[PDB]
């Protein structure tokens, strides 16, 4: 990749969305069939248009309008809200107290701000592949939780662009879920307690949930990879420093030892196993285990997802920094998933310059867009089949 | 609205009034009562966080103004005639509060609003039939009240017992809703 | 310029002697006797105002079923300027674009749309209350009275003292 | 009337005599000041306060297992001399609550007192669903039960059933991690069953009061009850 200019924003952003955006795809997706009365009329659209001008509350009615709104004014973000009573660009058409929200997406977000004080590799707004092994494992995580403990059939994550990803869970019952429904689930997948920067913050007791241990039975097949390898968080004192800060203090002079006559990471690691299993045994509380759910465990934020009116980036958007596009997130490819392969729109313009509208197949995009019609090929069986049966 | 059978008889002990007025402004200022924000289409409570709406905003630009002549009552060393100004003035305000609901709820009336009003004056027999109970809790007894005056009987013989009794009672009632007075 | 101020006290209206015409009454301050003394003011042109609710989708007057066009503005602009001003006697307006508030118990009616503000003086004759068009749903201010519109749109709020220019 | 306990949100349309609309009135007032004045004096779940409050049901003749006795006079009487109470009690705040704690007394001994046998057909009939699972089912999700279980000791699950509820129902139940989830589908004990019913019977019991509330001006005009109505209780 070439180093992106921010100031070929104002024409790739037009020339993107005049040509290469799936703009009629993403109709069908929102509109899920028209099954509601008026589900698509209500939708809300939320855009960041030139100089940092912010405008919220807009609605539309077909295909024709979302192009003709897009290509108008072409913002730099796209972002979504929910679905009220009453179309929401003339909100104030209708009575004030009568606009509330009835159905609404719910969301799941992990972003490298959740982590500074774990990657040993990254800054706060910098990522890296060497350091993605957090965000696969909580990708893989969250996938296993909502497809097997709650039955989440429709999941789709979306990449933020920059450091993190977004989720779309759009199972038709999940876009029928109360506040508080939202709240008890937020809570039953929280076990991370962040604190003003504490030292420990996770911790469990003698009986062990099954979401917790098969959370940690995928993480297992990352930890030597990333914490002890990617990261080899046992390098030096400062680095163990903050595991023995965890660690009870009769535990810290062994393993000062055990590091000093040792040389790596891995050593440094399975002596500390050897010593936390003699002190499992002599006493349990699974060391080796709270330690490990405060270092990869997902870190989430509740407000994003608890908010029956939030507002979050849309997919196939353009990173105002980055410039990669929110692509989704293919299931089947997480393990070997890259944020740097993700396409720039200066790549993908350069594509089109160098060149019915189905030219992204012309263009990189073409991979994750067929992803989008798998996707949507899987919404369009489920509701054909709950609605004939 | 609601008036209390009276517990006809001789009462002997002591015997202090408690003016329900500015009851419904009061009411119309706590719970946020508004044509701009009720959802009538029997009416339902409109929603505490929402913001405060018309009618309040003059029913307590009005309390707030009387509230401040009641300072200016306070600080002495002025010309008599101004007080009397002052206390004219405040009383002006009062019963130009009282007339609020008046001005909502009457066949007479531009803006006749049934349900709001029928939700006023269910507030308003709640509110103190609530306290009618709770003054039977703290060991007094009450004989009469319909929305603007509570009679309430003391079984005390001394005067200052008996207003520090209602200066009491005041009190709590006042910290137990906001704005009634 | 001369001008001169008083205190009014009455303001009294009439829909059939003098329409249109408020006569406002008040106490007026006198140089010449060094006091005060009663004076009579009067104002015309009062225009009848009125607020037409336009429509979103034109149905048939004649039994209330839809068209199959849109509604603008613009278009119940013509359809009054022509149909409803011959009928009822028109002949000059002044139609502009207003977006007002509606939060009262007359049904079905929008919160927040755009009232054509028609502004035409009060000689000629008041619509009927019960107007409908086939454009626009209904029309407020049909009889809304002089003397409230002046005391409304004059920010005269209660007995002030009055001030007015060139005295004819 | 088709069963014993009954959820009491439909009202009758029957006419009664003066003198049975009275009887059942302060019979109904009799038994809930007992319920109130045993279940201060005793604990709600000795067998002294079983065997007492069955005597007072039985010299009331309020509540028995189906025969041809129960089916029209006592389940009926149960009906009118709630409905006629919550037209007295409806007034205030402080005598709604009061009687809310004494009905949900008397609600928890008659369930207590309703056989295991007939509590799935008790479910079915207050229309609201609940699905109990079966055996193997029990035998194949004991370790998962117990694993997601609240505090309870060990990994004894006995004889108590378990029954399959929407999570939306169990809000405050699932969300502190105390049950287990499959596909949006929780497990749980009977004490949380109970627990689960008697919250939402009184969320209905606080609407419809409140509605009954807003209803009584129109139905206190008639002279006849409006003396008594005043002062059922107080
Ligand atoms: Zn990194």
């Amino acid at each position: 990749m070439e180093t992106f200019d921010p100031t070929e924003l104002p024409e790739l952003l037009k020339l993107y969305y005049r040509r290469l955006f799936p703009y009629s795809q993403y109709y069908r997706w929102l509109n899920y069939g028209g099954v509601i009365k008026n589900y698509f009329q209500h939708r809300e659209f939320s855009f960041t248009l030139k100089d940092d001008i912010y405008i919220r509350y807009q609605s539309f009615n077909n295909q024709s309008d979302l192009e003709k709104e897009m290509q108008k004014m072409n913002p730099y973000k796209i972002d979504i809200g929910a679905v009220y009573s009453h179309r929401p660009n003339q909100h104030n058409t209708v009575k004030l107290g009568a606009f509330q929200a009835q159905e609404k997406e719910l969301v799941f977000d992990i972003d490298m701000t959740d982590y500074d004080d774990v990657r040993r590799c990254c800054s706060s707004a910098d990522i890296c592949p060497k350091c993605w092994t957090l965000m696969t494992m909580a990708i893989r995580i969250i996938d296993r939780a909502l497809k097997e403990d709650f039955g989440f059939k429709h999941r789709l994550w979306v990449y933020s662009g920059r450091r993190g990803v977004h989720c779309w869970v759009c199972d038709e019952s999940v876009r029928k879920l109360s506040s508080a429904v939202r709240s008890g689930i937020v809570e039953y997948l929280s076990l991370v307690k962040g604190g003003q920067d504490v030292k420990k913050k996770v911790h469990l007791s003698e009986k062990i949930h099954p979401f917790i241990r098969k959370s940690i039975n995928i993480i297992k097949k990352y930890f030597e990879e990333y914490a002890l390898v990617n990261q080899d968080i046992l390098e030096n004192k400062e680095s163990w420093d903050k595991i023995l800060a965890l660690v009870p203090e009769t535990i810290h002079d062994e393993l000062q030892q055990s590091f000093q006559k040792s040389h790596n990471s891995l050593q440094r690691w399975e002596h500390l196993k050897k010593v936390a299993s003699r002190y499992q045994n002599n006493i349990g509380p699974w060391l080796e285990w709270e330690i490990m759910l405060q270092y990869c465990f997902p870190r989430l934020d509740i407000n994003v997802s608890k908010g029956i009116n939030h507002l979050l980036k849309s997919p196939f958007s353009v990173h105002p920094k980055t410039g990669r596009i929110s692509v989704p997130i293919d299931l089947q490819k997480v393990d070997q998933f890259d944020p740097f392969t993700v396409p720039t729109i200066s790549f993908i313009c350069r594509e089109l310059d160098a060149i019915r509208t189905r030219d992204y197949k012309k263009t990189s995009l073409a991979p994750y867009v067929k992803v989008f019609e798998h996707f949507l090929e899987n919404l369009d069986k489920s509701r054909k089949g709950e609605l004939l049966k | 609205g609601l008036v209390l059978d009276p517990k006809v008889g001789f009462y002997d002990k002591f015997i202090l009034l408690l003016d329900f007025n500015s009851l419904y402004p009061s009411i119309i200022q706590e719970f946020n009562i508004c044509f701009t924000t009720v959802q009538r289409v029997i009416p339902e409570l409109p929603d505490p966080s929402l913001e405060m709406g018309i009618l309040p905003r003059e029913i307590r630009k009005l309390v707030e103004r009387r509230k401040q002549v009641k300072q200016l009552m306070k600080q002495q060393d002025l010309n008599p005639d101004l007080i009397l100004q002052y206390d004219i003035r405040q009383k002006a305000l009062k019963l130009t509060a009282n007339s609020m609901y008046g001005c909502l709820g009457f066949s007479y009336s531009r803006f006749y609003a049934k349900p709001l009003a029928a939700l006023v004056t269910y507030k308003g027999r709640e509110i103190l039939m609530h306290t009618k109970e709770m003054v039977q809790k703290m060991n007094l007894e009450v004989i009469y009240g319909d929305t603007d005056s509570i009679m309430i009987n003391t079984n005390s013989t001394n005067l200052e017992e008996v207003f520090k009794l209602g200066n009491k009672v005041k009190s709590e009632v006042n910290k137990l809703y906001k704005l009634l007075e | 310029e001369q001008v001169f101020h008083f205190y009014w006290l009455d303001a009294y209206e009439d829909q059939y002697n003098q329409p249109g015409v408020v006569f406002l009454f008040g106490k007026v301050w006198i140089e010449s006797a060094e006091t005060h003394v009663s004076c009579c003011v009067m104002v015309k042109n009062i225009e009848r105002t009125l607020y037409f609710l336009p429509r979103e989708m034109k149905i048939d007057l004649n039994t209330g079923k839809e068209t199959g066009t849109p509604i603008s503005m613009k278009d119940v602009y013509e359809e009054f300027d022509e149909k409803i001003a011959t009928k009822y006697k028109i002949m000059k307006f002044k139609s502009k674009p207003v977006e007002k508030n509606y939060a009262f118990e007359i049904p079905d009616v929008p919160e927040k749309s755009e009232y054509l503000e028609v502004k035409y003086s009060a000689e000629m004759p008041q619509l009927p209350q019960d107007l409908k068009g086939e454009t626009f749903s209904h029309v407020f201010g049909t009889n809304t009275s002089s003397l409230e519109l002046f005391l409304m749109n004059r920010k005269i709020k209660g007995p002030c003292w009055l001030e007015v220019k060139s005295p004819q | 009337y088709p069963h014993c306990l009954q959820f009491y949100l439909q009202p009758p349309s029957e006419n009664i005599s003066l003198i049975e609309f009275e009887n059942l009135a302060i019979d109904r007032v009799k038994l809930l000041k007992s319920v109130e004045n045993l279940g201060v004096s005793y604990v709600k779940g000795t067998e002294q306060y079983q065997s007492k409050l069955e005597s007072e049901l039985r010299k009331l003749k309020f509540s028995y297992r189906e025969n041809l006795e129960d089916e029209y006079e006592p389940r009926r009487r149960d009906h009118i001399s709630h409905f006629i109470l919550r037209l007295a009690y409806c007034q205030s705040e402080e005598l709604r609550r009061w009687f809310i704690q004494q009905e949900m007394d008397l609600l928890r001994f008659r369930f207590s007192i309703l056989p295991k046998d007939k509590i799935q057909d008790f479910l079915k009939d207050s229309q609201l669903q609940f699905e109990a699972i079966s055996d193997e089912e029990k035998t194949l999700r004991e370790q998962e039960i117990v694993a997601s279980s609240p505090s309870l000791s060990g990994l004894k699950l006995g004889f108590e059933s378990i029954y399959k509820i929407p999570f939306a129902d169990a809000l405050d139940l699932f969300r502190g991690r105390k049950v287990y989830l499959e596909d949006g589908f929780a497990y749980v004990p009977l004490k949380d069953i109970v627990a689960i019913i008697l919250n939402e019977f009184r969320a209905k019991l606080s609407k419809a009061l409140a509605l009954t509330a807003r209803s009584l001006p129109a139905v206190q005009s008639d002279e006849r009850l409006q003396p008594l109505l005043n002062h059922l209780s107080h």
